[PDB]
């Protein structure tokens, strides 16, 4: 059924989240339904609203996953991750680890 | 209000190419915050926080498709980003050949949709209710894809 | 019976806000279909790209608007198939309507209007003159439209 | 632009070929319009026919070039060859001989 859920409906799935849950509309095929998650998925982060608890869009560059409005997880291939910022090479002061995508 | 005659359209296909497709009808109307237009499209459901103008740069949808909204009981939400016409706008801003209210929560968007006579909008705005709203969730949760075909006689 | 063709250019913006070019033209609605209004991306067909010569033909989307170019009978003196038989096909192969040219084959309207027996499902359209031109024009330069028709 | 040609239609393109080539359609974006080859490109085969020359998808599973509906040139990278097939490993009735990327 419809998990993590205060207001819920068969079709929309979940209308209002449990108070630390975020909100996620996702996806599957034609439906879009709410739900109410712990973690937002790759590509989201998680926002703390008076309204709501929200997953918003991971809007940054080169930047597959993100924890927030601006600090990277992983980057997109060939950019190496350095201090929550994304990066083309390794930055002055700074070197790429071996075997990673990550910088020093 | 005219008559809304909604097709939606299953459809398989089959190792030879070819395409065989039936159809539920289902029954609304057009309301006057839209025009008096027949539409057809990929349908897609909206739900109802995911029309408004506060997200910055929403999902990218191909153009040309058919909101389905089902809307809920009004205290479910009490502080709504839009209204029902708000909602019907933005789809069609965003490509929205029609859109489909399923009110039957809320009997009151009818009146909202048609006190929006001042901006009437391109593309159509069908409400449907009762049987028919169930049969078009339905499709919507069982089917994998379909198609909606808005008639104005 | 008269056709009221609405040809839509679209592209979005970073907001997905969709900006839109919009054609009308005339066409008449032959009764080799249905007589009923329709919507759908378009994509152009060769005619002799429509015969049942094929057992497995590739698969299209469902739900497209087919435009056919006719040309002079005489450069296909033995058709794979009739225009009705084209048509059909189409419609059989996803096409949620079909647009038919018969500027250089007029004669087809009334090999078309033979099927008015056992009518398809779907909108069969004739085009021709200016109205053509300004369809193929489309077609030829953009990427992509979405074709609406109206019976009214 | 419109070569290999007898008839050539500014909307169509090709409508009839030089008979030597074969015909093709070429779908680019919502236009298709045809083609007069001498060779039918990657994934498809020639089938001189009563009509014109065209050319046919090559449907076999596992084929590059098809020398006939039911016969490959061509098998994919690693694909061993047999009844003009392509097959990961040489079925019964055939011992696989190795360098050469057949059957015996």
């Amino acid at each position: 059924i419809c998990k993590g859920c205060l207001s819920c409906s068969k079709d929309n799935g979940c209308l209002r989240c449990q108070p630390k849950l975020f909100f996620y509309l996702r996806r599957e095929g034609m439906r879009q339904y709410g739900e109410c998650l712990q973690s937002c998925p790759p590509g989201y982060y998680g926002v703390r609203g008076p309204d709501m608890n929200r997953c918003s869009r991971c809007r940054i560059e080169n930047c597959d996953s993100c924890f927030s409005r601006d600090f990277c997880i992983k980057c997109k291939s060939g950019f190496y991750s350095h201090k929550g910022q994304c990066f083309e090479e390794c930055p002055e002061g700074f070197a790429p680890l071996d075997d990673t995508m990550v910088c020093v | 209000k005219e008559t809304a005659f909604v097709e939606v359209v299953l459809f398989e296909s089959s190792p030879s190419g070819d395409y065989t497709t039936h159809t539920t009808g289902l029954t609304g109307r057009f309301s006057r915050a839209g025009a008096m237009l027949s539409a057809e499209g990929e349908i897609v459901q909206m739900h109802p926080l995911g029309l408004c103008n506060n997200n910055d740069e929403e999902d990218l949808y191909e153009y040309g498709w058919v909101g389905v909204v089902k809307l809920e009981q009004p205290e479910l939400d009490p502080k709504p980003c839009l209204t029902v016409l708000g909602k019907a706008k933005r789809a069609v801003q965003r490509g929205a050949t029609a859109v489909i209210f399923d009110v039957s929560e809320n009997p009151e968007a009818i009146d909202q949709l048609n006190q929006g006579s001042e901006d009437p909008l391109k593309r159509p705005v069908v409400y449907v209710k009762g049987a028919d709203a169930i049969k078009l969730m339905n499709i919507v949760n069982k089917q994998k894809v379909a198609r909606a075909r808005i008639q104005h006689l």
